[PDB]
């Protein structure tokens, strides 16, 4: 239930 | 997998000092989400390093999300610290200085040896990597928060504190001291309710009243686990503090840790409690 | 085109003539087709700083070394002028590929160009960034190409400044084409003289009644006709590209390039040859 | 047949 890509993009 | 589903209630399971006899493990560590780190495993080193950060960042966001939920979605001292405790554990696991090494943890380490190698300075390279990636890992843990406060998230928890490197035992002692002061009041309250006062003009209730005796036995068991936990943790602290550079900002004894993390800490009273010779205990549970 | 094949070996020089049929507005040299891009093709959402600063750089550096090694073998392991020019030509094309100003754009070159759009981005200034990346990397890429020679000794007979100087791709291709032209000319004229030189009788040249000679002249016509077409395509491409910029000093007309590449270059004689009105061709292949 | 690491190291 967690969008992997948005997490990755947000990490920067 | 289950570790990445539901975090057990805080203090539902107590610290485990039976698996590795020389160390005491917190339930939080046992539940540390490392699903992706586990299920992983070309030539290029820098490539695998990046494939690693990708999986770590995702595990961090899940871990952080679950800690937020465990805290009932409240931004407070308790949330920011669980983030610290768990961020650090990731750091140690990455740097190969973790004290757990159980089950799937052994696998995670094999996969890390498969990425950084096993040569002499391989350990140094694992340290620099982490020291370069951590701030992003922390940010990844703050995903659920950043998802909602959009930029102001950095005013909730302090970054410079979370990323600061500290030996694992150091952080665990803080967490433990924090748990201890949470439990103590409750346990002492249980005791008073049933054991306060005398049964006659001269004898304490504990002398004859069974409900009180039951309470005293329960307390004994509780305080005995604390006593054993502290002994193990504080001796591990000295051990680790005798096998490294061990130069820390104002930390000489394991008590100095508690003095930093707790308010008006008083070690003489603390030792009185864990050794069942504090005023409250004598008054309530000692027939003479 | 291919990718792995041309990273194992190169075809003999001038084995395949330039190609004007694939793209009508440009002639492509075989060397360009055989340009090694294996690693750069399998390059690839991981758009990290390290991805373009290290990973990308590493795969290109390795690509450069393989290219340089094969060019050395192509030159029969001779470390001379010809080897240095090949290194320069291939270095330049790598440069145009990175900077996205390559004129080939066929097969796997389209794949690479996409891989670079994902890495650097496709915004307005993405082009400039790719330019700076190359400018601050080309020196290292050149060194990688010399690895094979450097592995024996290297910075001397082959000059860095000459190679790293940026130049429109069409400029470099014209120089390369001129070198190939003057290598072929003597051979082709030789074939001609050895069949057509002189007269069959007192007043009539051999080309008038001697078939073997007539067939020789036919073959020459074909060669010179290809050369003619190739120069026309290249020289007009030069003017076309020059009109669309703001420029290279020392060079005004496409001939100025030939003057800078060849010794005692006569533009008038050159035009006579490719247009079959030079003294030699008239005497050997024109009956009256 | 080329030492990838020696090439990378040599390029500096």
């Amino acid at each position: 239930q967690l969008d992997f890509e948005d997490v990755w993009n947000s990490s920067y | 997998m289950k570790n990445c589903n539901y975090k057990r209630k805080r203090r539902e399971r107590d610290w485990d000092c039976n698996t590795k006899k020389d160390v005491c493990i917190p339930d939080r560590r046992y539940q540390l989400c490392m699903k992706e780190l586990t299920n992983l495993v070309h030539r290029d080193i820098t490539f695998r390093k990046l494939y690693l950060k990708r999986k770590l960042i995702y595990d961090a966001a899940v871990e952080g999300d679950l800690l937020l939920k465990l805290n009932n979605y409240r931004y407070n001292k308790d949330f920011c610290k669980d983030i610290r405790w768990s961020l650090g554990d990731f750091g140690d696991i990455i740097m190969g200085t973790d004290m757990e090494g159980i089950g799937y943890s052994k696998v995670v380490e094999n996969n890390l040896r498969s990425i950084f190698g096993t040569d002499e300075k391989a350990q140094q390279r694992r340290k620099q990597w982490w020291n370069e990636s951590k701030a992003q890992i922390w940010t990844a843990m703050m995903y659920s928060v950043k998802k909602r406060l959009k930029g102001n998230f950095i005013w909730i928890c302090k970054l410079n504190v979370a990323v600061n490197i500290e030996p694992q035992i150091y952080r665990w002692i803080r967490e433990w001291g924090r748990d201890y002061v949470s439990e103590l009041p409750t346990e002492v309250q249980k005791l008073k309710e049933k054991c306060d006062g005398k049964i006659n003009y001269t004898d304490k209730k504990v002398c004859k009243v069974p409900p009180c005796q039951n309470a005293c036995k329960s307390y004994d068991q509780w305080i005995t686990r604390k006593k054993n936990q502290w002994d193990v943790l504080s001796n591990k602290f000295i051990s680790v503090k005798n096998a490294e550079k061990v130069q820390t900002a104002g930390i000489v004894t394991p008590y100095d840790i508690l003095k930093q993390e707790l308010d008006e800490f008083n070690e003489v009273a603390f030792e009185n409690e864990i050794n069942k010779r504090d005023g409250a205990y004598i008054e309530l549970c000692v027939c003479s």
